[PDB]
């Protein structure tokens, strides 16, 4: 539904088919914010979060 | 934490709001600091130039934002009651224990408001008369921060 | 696909798909000034003379080694 | 040591395994048993079968007693291949080469812009690409830096040229050190008209694409005058005249009026 | 310019100063976005007209128009990423409409070799584009601004390692090219100069 995967995951068709928040001089990197953090976030890191399902946590 | 803000930005996103909203990048918020004393005694005065006021920055010590942070030491105590506690335990003078005015940016901050002022002691009842808006200015400075 | 790299689909393009990685990539003076008032304060704070239990008389007594600590510094 | 194993000090240890188990016998003699110190077989006796214990103590001790041109092949099809000098490095490290031939490998990054007719900056930002991931073609590079200067005059005009510019594009790139530039010596006795000519194009190449004033801190500064005495030598002052005018006969002048008023006050 | 000059893959003429003989300035060369439009309607007119052509005339129109394209631009095709993007894209589909005019479409019945074999040889020896690798990255930092490379994706999946030669590995760059013509046209000029007075 946010059409990125997993290298060992599979892959699909998207689903769905200027921003000052990407300003370089407001974003600071240190760690890159990789596949695993939007899937596991969505609504925090992913923009347009939509048919997005949740998953569980830590039995 | 991650966990609780996605969890808000998801009932944002659902119930609170139907209104898709972008999200920057999570960061987070630093204090500020002191290593070593200001070197000049620096000094400003007001708009009608007559009141002069002389003051340093220098560093605090290893327990005592922690204890003001946990409230170990109060403000709402004595003030012998105080000196006993930086005495005793934090071993400072006596004089400098009765010179302490305020904590920090807010009730009971990280920052110590010691006023020994020996050539401000000849008139120390217009300096206490100045101390409570002493500690709203010094409040206000260390609420913004430069 | 992965990450923000790499084409979505190779079904639209005439490439297989495999993004991999670059391994080519490379990785005081007035403060002083007080500070010998404030040790003058702390001879005056010392003096005390609370062991004679006296008053003005113990205040007199500090003040006569109050003026002879100033007169040994200066 | 119950949770470790007694991994760090093991019950079997080097140095006191010099008998076998199969000789050696298993008996279990308890503390609390009648355990005998046997110490009557330690001390000396005066027995009369003295001669016959010998003679079975003796028969005891007694029986106890090529490649190179499929190398050239595959890095000439894979640089022809390669688009870029990025995609040309990775190749490279993707196909794992071991460090024993990064000479040649330089070898045939000098050979393959020596067959260039032009000059590329393909090569040279592959050239500074490998000084830069990797410390053992930088050394790779400055020895053969040095053995091209030894052997510039097996070269023609336009392969000094491309080498040339392999060395600029290392220099003014700082991809190599000004440190193993003290090979060059500005001696007109010594070196070849092809020498002067290669440190003319490469110093024509360091002028062009960074500045002359830029070019003379890079030339004045003291560190590297140990390497640059060579060039500069201030001594023998028909040499030093030599370097004047050479530095000015290129197009420059500049770079020698120190030597100009060393000239003039010595 | 912040920071120095930029070491750059012949994509950017370092502008050279008529009077100190110096880099002055740099000069980013990219292709225009009609040309990639125009290219590809040229590879449309050859699927176009590829009804009633047979597969060495295909080839010879193939490689015309990528070596015209190509000999055009030279080096500012480097820059243009999406044109590679195209140049596969092309590839991939003149060698469909290859699998189209036979019935098949296995890629094990259509390797590289049937492709890249001359025809001297008895081949077709259509050139080499799309056997290299894509550079990939931040699709987020790629409109704002130039974050280099990070990742590379295959052209098209080809036999292993193949290592098939590029085109622009044989064309020379435009501004070596001026260089050394500005070179060799002076010292011809001494050379005529010197054949005149000696009347030689």
């Amino acid at each position: 539904a946010l059409n990125m995967a997993i290298p060992g995951g599979p892959k699909f068709e998207p689903l769905v088919r200027w921003n000052e928040f990407n300003d370089i001089n407001k974003i600071i990197i240190r760690q890159p914010i990789r596949t695993e953090y939007k899937i596991a976030f969505p609504y925090l890191y992913n923009n347009l979060p939509h048919h997005v399902h949740l998953t569980w946590y830590h039995t | 934490g991650e966990l609780y803000l996605d969890c808000v930005m998801h009932d944002l996103r659902k119930m609170y709001s139907e209104i898709d909203i972008k999200v920057a990048d999570p960061v987070v918020t630093f204090c500020e600091t002191v290593v070593e004393t200001s070197s000049l005694k620096c000094f400003a005065e007001t708009p009608n130039k007559k009141n002069k006021i002389t003051m340093i920055a220098e560093p605090l010590e290893k327990g005592l934002a922690e204890d003001i942070e946990n409230e170990v030491v109060q403000i709402t105590w004595n003030r012998k009651k105080l000196g006993e506690f930086f005495q005793t335990k934090y071993d400072w003078d006596l004089l400098a224990a009765r010179s302490i005015w305020a904590f920090g940016p807010d009730a009971t901050g990280p920052n110590i408001l010691v006023d020994d002022t020996l050539p401000s002691e000849v008139d120390k009842a217009l300096l206490g008369s100045v101390k409570d808006s002493i500690v709203q200015g010094f409040q206000w400075g260390t609420r913004e921060g430069p | 696909m992965y990450n923000g790299i790499g084409l979505p689909t190779p079904r639209g393009s005439g490439t297989n798909g495999y993004v991999q990685r670059n391994l080519s990539l490379v990785r005081n003076p007035d403060i002083l000034d007080h500070e010998r008032k404030r040790r003058v304060e702390l001879r005056c704070l010392e003096l005390e003379e609370m062991m004679e239990e006296q008053g003005y008389e113990e205040q007199q007594i500090q003040e006569k080694v109050a003026t002879f600590r100033l007169m040994l510094l200066e | 040591v119950r949770k470790d194993g007694f991994k760090d000090h093991p019950i079997i240890l080097e140095g006191l395994d010099l008998v076998e188990e199969d000789d050696q016998f298993t008996h279990m003699l308890p503390l609390e048993d009648d355990y005998n110190p046997e110490d009557v077989l330690n001390v000396f006796k005066m027995d009369p079968n003295f001669m016959e214990n010998e003679e079975k103590y003796k028969a005891i001790k007694k029986e106890i007693l090529i490649n190179l041109v499929s190398f050239r092949r595959t890095i000439y099809l894979a640089i022809q291949s390669s688009l870029d000098f990025e995609e040309c490095a990775h190749k490279l490290l993707k196909m794992e080469f071991p460090e024993s031939q990064t000479k040649e490998l330089c070898n045939m990054i000098l050979d393959c812009c020596a067959q260039q007719r032009t000059y590329e900056k393909f090569f040279g930002l592959l050239a500074g690409r490998f000084c830069m991931l990797k410390k053992e073609y930088m050394e790779s590079f400055e020895g053969i830096f040095k053995e091209q200067y030894d052997t510039i005059h097996r070269l023609e005009t336009n392969k000094l040229r491309n080498v040339a510019k392999m060395f600029a594009h290392l220099l003014y790139t700082d991809s190599l050190p000004w440190s193993v530039l003290e090979c060059i010596k500005l001696s007109e006795e010594t070196t070849t008209s092809s020498s002067r000519i290669f440190v003319k194009i490469f110093f024509q190449e360091l002028c062009e694409y960074m500045g002359l004033p830029k070019l003379n801190a890079r030339l004045k500064d003291e560190t590297l005058q140990p390497f640059f005495e060579g060039l500069l030598p201030r001594d023998n002052p028909r040499n030093t005249r030599f370097a004047i005018n050479f530095f000015t006969s290129i197009g420059l002048g500049g770079l020698t009026d120190e030597l100009r008023e060393h000239l003039k006050n010595t | 310019t912040s920071y120095e000059e930029f070491t750059h893959k012949d994509g950017v003429w370092n502008l050279q100063n008529e009077v100190t003989k110096e880099r002055t300035a740099q000069c980013f060369l990219r292709v225009d976005d009609e040309s990639m439009q125009r290219f590809h309607n040229r590879v449309r007119q050859i699927l176009m007209a590829s009804g009633s052509t047979t597969f060495t005339k295909i080839v010879n129109k193939w490689n015309t128009a990528l070596i015209g394209l190509m000999t055009y631009f030279r080096e500012a095709v480097v820059n243009t990423q999406e044109l590679l993007d195209l140049l596969v894209k092309c590839e991939n589909k003149i060698q469909t409409r290859i699998k189209i005019g036979l019935n098949s479409k296995m890629p094990s019945r259509f390797p590289p070799v049937v492709f890249y074999t001359p025809k001297e040889l008895g081949g077709l020896g259509m050139l080499s584009m799309g056997h290299v690798l894509i550079p990939q990255s931040d699709l987020r930092w790629s409109k704002q601004t130039d974050v280099g490379i990070t990742h590379f994706r295959s052209g098209m999946s080809h036999e292993e390692d193949q290592l098939i030669p590029n085109l622009y590995r044989y064309i020379q760059p435009w501004e070596s090219e001026f260089i050394d013509s500005q070179r060799v046209w002076a010292e011809y000029a001494l050379k005529r100069q010197e054949a005149i007075a000696q009347n030689r």
